[PDB]
RNA sequence: CCGCCCGUCGCUCCUACCGAUUGAAAGAUAUGAUGAAUUGUUUGGACAAGAAAAAUUUUUUCUGGAAAAACCGUAAAUCCUAUCUUUUAAAGGAAGGAGAAGUCGUAACAAGGUUUCCGUAGGUGAACCUGCGGAAGGAUCAU
RNA sequence: UUCAAAGAAUCAUUCUUUUUAAAAUCCGGAUUUGUUACUUUGAGUAAAUUAGAGUGUUCAAAGCAAACAGUUAAAGCAUUGUGUUUGAAUACUAUAGCAUGGAAUAACAAAAUUGAACAAGCU
RNA sequence: AACCUGGUUGAUCUUGCCAGUAGUCAUAUGCUUGUCUCAAAGAUUAAGCCAUGCAAGUGAAAGUAUAUAUAUAUAUAUGUAGAAACUGCGAACGGCUCAUUAAAACAGUUAUAGUCUACUUGACAUUUAUAAGGAUAACUACGGAAAAGCUGUAGCUAAUACUUGCAUUAUCCUUUUGGAUAAGUAUUUGUUAGAAGGAAUUAUAACAAAGAAGUAACACGUAAAGUGUGUAUCAAUCGAGUUUCUGACCUAUCAGCUUUUGAUGUUAGGGUAUUGGCCUAACAUGGCUAUGACGGGUAACGGGGAAUUAGAGUUCGAUUCCGGAGAGGGAGCCUGAGAAAUAGCUACCACAUCUAAGGAAGGCAGCAGGCGCGUAAAUUACCCAAUUCUAAAGAAGAGAGGUAGUGACAAGAAAUA
């Protein structure tokens, strides 16, 4: 299923002469969603287990500027450069932009210096700040939850963030 | 316009926030062009800018097409000896190569391509160095022994 | 079903085993181990076809059962254990010590050797890994990992390695004039000095090796085993001393006897 | 030269062709329909181990979990077409080859008794004849 | 499009040494200079077969063995004890790929409604 | 041994075929055959069908024995065997055939900086304990079914089955002693820092987060304190998957193909052990082709090779080795390091066996053997002795393999004076 059964670039039918060799395995997609955590183990090749997350929430999210990370419930999926169907179904994949319950980062900031190891000097964006004010912040996912079994991700920043906002843009 | 896709075209291996844009050397004496080091453009499968290491064969060709996006065709023209007739005969083979927009390549231009991993259904190569060259018929028809 | 192959057919056996076409259908199939089957040799062959201590596989097995044959000083009861290029065999009852070497043909001889020299073995490093706690480990052709190796050891060079204890004695860099043995194509037994190394960019690094008849021959760097500094070898070489004669010369030599 | 021989027309044998017959047959793909089994997920919840109360029984919560079901996804098989390939029948038709001293002529070989032959068109029992333009492989290397 | 020239050996010929321009490199001396085809050396390849070396399988087809000394020891070599010499070569493993010496023969690239080389000056 | 003779004629010289002529690890068949050596042999037709038997098991210190037997030493102590079964490992090798398959496979040549890898080897570890928890087999008793390698119930009991779960090292001060700070292997994410390799987003180091699995609740009694079994990561190895380049027969009375059905590419993903239209979505309109694409044919598995050649070549290569594929036909899974396994399973189709008619099992292209087909091909033999494999690894198994039997396939030597 990872295999041939496909035209030959010249557009000639490869007359098949070989079954399907198990090492051409194409086991089917875990459309991993939001919800309470729930993950199965699929047994890949040499007992190499991999963790089909099927529901998720509490991924590890990073804040790249400051280079730190925190575990947060993720409250909604809002964009998917693959397809809008996935976002409709609220399915987490390796480049989904999603919304983090983003109090943790704020709390961390407060603990460290001010209110909304240390190479601080950068001191936050405007857009990001605004986002924080509502509690909830946009962030890519970066793990492939379907393989790794974790919704690990990172906060979307400056230029990329702007681009994603534009993409989202509402309007009509 | 750099960001043309539905996704943000980033550049893995860049490192934006901390540290003192990303390109690499690719080796075998193929000089990274100015357009890779300068000149923003994101390419996952650029030899220099992206994350594909060229390794295995290197073979010169001659471009037939630019029609695909960031992807080129090169016919290798060569001579298959036939022992019965102790003579040769022109033969050929169209290698598809990935380009990367550091190289502006019109047809008939000589290129050299390194191997690299399977980038798509057929493109296993990428162009490392583009000699200029000029052509008058169709590149299709130019034999250049090489 | 289809997985790995357990058997070896006696014609498909690598020539320098020197098996028969008759005298069997199969060959021994070296166990996985510290050597590459095409350049190893199982213990069975050693016991039965080289020393001729055994007539049969059965006898070899019996011998092994008495824990009396050691290969690199720790015992082995696996009949088809691969012995390979440099390894000292200590048959305990005879108090014989062999070291495997190459002939001037491709063939393994067991060399015969003193107690004193037996205690070490040469080992060429192949890879030099960094591992946890920035500690470097060399990996020898003996499929053996030497940890905490002396920093000046580089990827191709040999290492005089003790057997009683896992630690190393001294190392011999891959220099321009370093006494070398070969271990692959054509020039296999050959022993030379090295004239020159090519150091090709993407390819195999070919090297040229002057003999003591001053006959230069080339070889891949892959399959060359450093054995000395220009003066003296750090091991006892066989009687021929790696001087692969011409065919005519060999014939003449044969005649004069 | 009482030589050679040409074609129709009969007669016998064999070969392949055309052939109505939606001819037939098997196989191959391609479409579509239904669709066994089943990976995965979802629903399930026979029960087997806990937690709650009464003196072994009652009600409620947490675990693992069989059957059964639903949805994608692999997808056998069967049926229906379509197309193609392959053998294969057929009244009749029309060739060919073989044979037999058969019928009718005399076409060709000699200036073969209209030189021959070409291409083309029409003709005619049959060889063939005729027209037009070619050729000499002419019966003229020549005024 | 660098043709040639001169010296020594041998039985008119063969094999060898030396220099005749220009540019870069090295402490007046000394040493790098288009691409590919082609060719030469290699490298790297399973053996069986094939060619082929050795070996009286009684011959031979074979096989990959064997030979040697002795009515039972000498001789060797080992510090009474231990047989000894060995052999199972080599070449073939494309037409492609790898490195490689190359002077010929081929290509191609370099090259004027203008092309690049230096010395000075300015940025 | 670089070879030619007869045939057109009344004769001649050519062209030209026919005929002869030799060989074939090339089949058949006819007649004939006293030795010996060697030895192909149901490929060609039907990858047609199969009665019976056999072809993968495994215990010699070393998981589990109140089935049980037994010998010592003083009713206990050790012991020594041990049917059975649980556990473990193997059964993915081997063997067979050649139907498929014509840039596919295969050969050489790369590549894996794109991966997986049991056994074997070597390195070698991290956030009640004088010893933990049940619950299961064989077994006992009661059963059922015509039958099946069918299993029901109740009661036990082990395990190396299954499940828990107990200091020291590196960074700073003092004179080897006494304090301070840390302390997760893969794996994953984000942030950086960077002894090789031609080339690194490599090794590695740090920071912020998660995080499997593990580090002996095991068994012998060994060696000159050892071993077996198990175990995280790394490397080696036995490999495997993909992959680069180049290389194939006949056909143009196959010339245009491929693209809604992924054709060509880009992006993002999903999936994979990893790369990849491998799959999904979105977007391009590509890609191949007279140097033969795409079809068709092959009485095609590929190659190493075989025959025959002076030299070229031509034909063959089912068939000793390597590779591929397949186990009646497709398809689908489980186990496992490795299978899309077929003497594993599920299903359908096509064959087909037993049945008390309810059901049940079955797959010789393993070895023999039989029918069929055919021009066309051997014994239902003996053995594990050799060669090897597997195992709890001398000690057991092995139709793998070998030895004979049949054998004018071939090949060699050689009577009949
Ligand atoms: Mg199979
Ligand atoms: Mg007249
Ligand atoms: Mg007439
Ligand atoms: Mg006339
Ligand atoms: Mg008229
Ligand atoms: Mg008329
Ligand atoms: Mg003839
Ligand atoms: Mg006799
Ligand atoms: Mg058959
Ligand atoms: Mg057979
Ligand atoms: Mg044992
Ligand atoms: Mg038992
Ligand atoms: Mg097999
Ligand atoms: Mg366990
Ligand atoms: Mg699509
Ligand atoms: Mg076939
Ligand atoms: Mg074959
Ligand atoms: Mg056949
Ligand atoms: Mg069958
Ligand atoms: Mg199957
Ligand atoms: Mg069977
Ligand atoms: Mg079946
Ligand atoms: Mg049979
Ligand atoms: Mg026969
Ligand atoms: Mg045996």
């Amino acid at each position: 299923r990872d295999g041939r059964h496909k035209l030959r670039l010249t557009g000639g039918k490869k007359k098949i002469h070989k079954k399907k060799r198990k090492y051409e395995l194409g086991r089917p997609p875990s459309n991993t969603k939001l919800g309470s955590r729930q993950v199965h183990v699929v047994r890949g090749r040499g007992r190499n287990y991999k963790y089909r997350a099927i529901k998720l929430d509490s991924g590890s999210f990073s804040w790249p500027t400051f280079g730190i990370s925190k575990n947060t419930r993720i409250i909604d999926v809002v964009y998917n450069a693959s397809n809008n169907e996935l976002v409709r179904t609220k399915t987490l994949v390796k480049n989904c932009i999603v919304v983090i319950d983003s109090h943790p980062f704020t709390t961390w900031y407060e603990n460290t210096f001010g209110t909304t190891k240390i190479g601080k000097s950068k001191n936050i964006d405007p857009l990001l700040l605004e986002q924080f004010k509502q509690g909830r912040v946009l962030a890519c996912i970066s793990s492939r939850p379907g393989q790794c079994g974790k919704a690990d991700g990172y906060i979307i920043e400056g230029d990329e963030l702007l681009f994603y906002k534009r993409k989202m843009d509402k309007r009509n | 316009d750099v960001q043309h896709e539905r996704a943000y075209q980033k550049q893995e291996g860049a490192s934006f926030f901390n540290s003192k844009r990303y390109w690499k050397k690719v080796g075998l004496g193929f000089a990274t062009p100015k357009e890779a080091k300068e000149g923003v453009y994101v390419d996952k499968k650029c030899p220099f800018t992206g994350n594909v290491s060229i390794r295995g064969r290197i073979l010169k060709g001659m471009v037939i097409s630019n029609k695909m996006k960031r992807t080129i065709i090169i016919r290798r023209n060569y001579l298959h000896y036939v022992k019965k007739y102790n003579r040769f005969e022109k033969r050929h083979k169209n290698i598809p190569c990935h380009c990367s927009p550091c190289f502006d390549v019109k047809e008939g231009d000589i290129v050299t391509v390194g191997q690299c991993r399977p980038l798509s259904k057929t493109v296993r190569f990428n162009v490392l160095h583009v000699e200029k060259h000029q052509i008058f018929g169709s590149a299709r028809k130019q034999f250049v022994l090489f | 079903g289809k997985g790995i192959k357990k058997h070896l057919k006696r014609v498909n056996a690598p020539s320098h085993w020197m098996l028969n076409k008759m005298g069997g259908q199969y060959a021994p199939k070296t166990s996985s181990g510290p050597h590459k089957l095409l350049e190893s040799i199982p213990l069975v062959i050693l016991l039965r076809n080289r020393l001729k201590y055994a007539l049969t596989f059965d006898e070899v097995k019996m011998i092994l059962i008495q824990k009396i044959v050691k290969v690199d000083n720790k015992v082995r009861t696996d009949c088809t254990f691969p012995v390979g290029l440099m390894d000292v065999i200590h048959i305990t009852k005879s108090n014989e010590y062999f070291r495997l070497l190459y002939d001037i043909k491709g063939r393994f001889v067991p060399h015969r050797i003193t107690n004193e020299e037996s205690k070490y073995k040469l080992c060429k490093v192949k890879k030099i890994l960094l591992r946890k706690g920035r500690l470097s480990i060399a990996v020898t052709h003996d499929g053996r990992s030497i940890p905490y190796i002396h920093p000046d050891v580089k990827v191709n060079d040999t290492v005089r390695l003790d057997l009683e204890t896992g630690k190393v004695l001294e190392h011999l860099k891959f220099q321009v004039g370093s006494l070398v043995m070969v271990t692959a194509g054509h020039s296999v037994g050959r022993v030379g000095v090295i004239s020159s190394i090519d150091k090709n960019m993407g390819t195999y690094d070919i090297i040229h090796v002057k003999d003591s008849r001053n006959k230069v021959f080339a070889t891949r760097l892959s399959n060359v085993f450093v054995i000395g500094d220009n003066t003296k070898p750090y091991i006892s070489l066989p009687r021929e001393k790696g001087i692969k004669l011409d065919i005519i010369e060999e014939r003449r030599n044969r005649l004069k006897a």
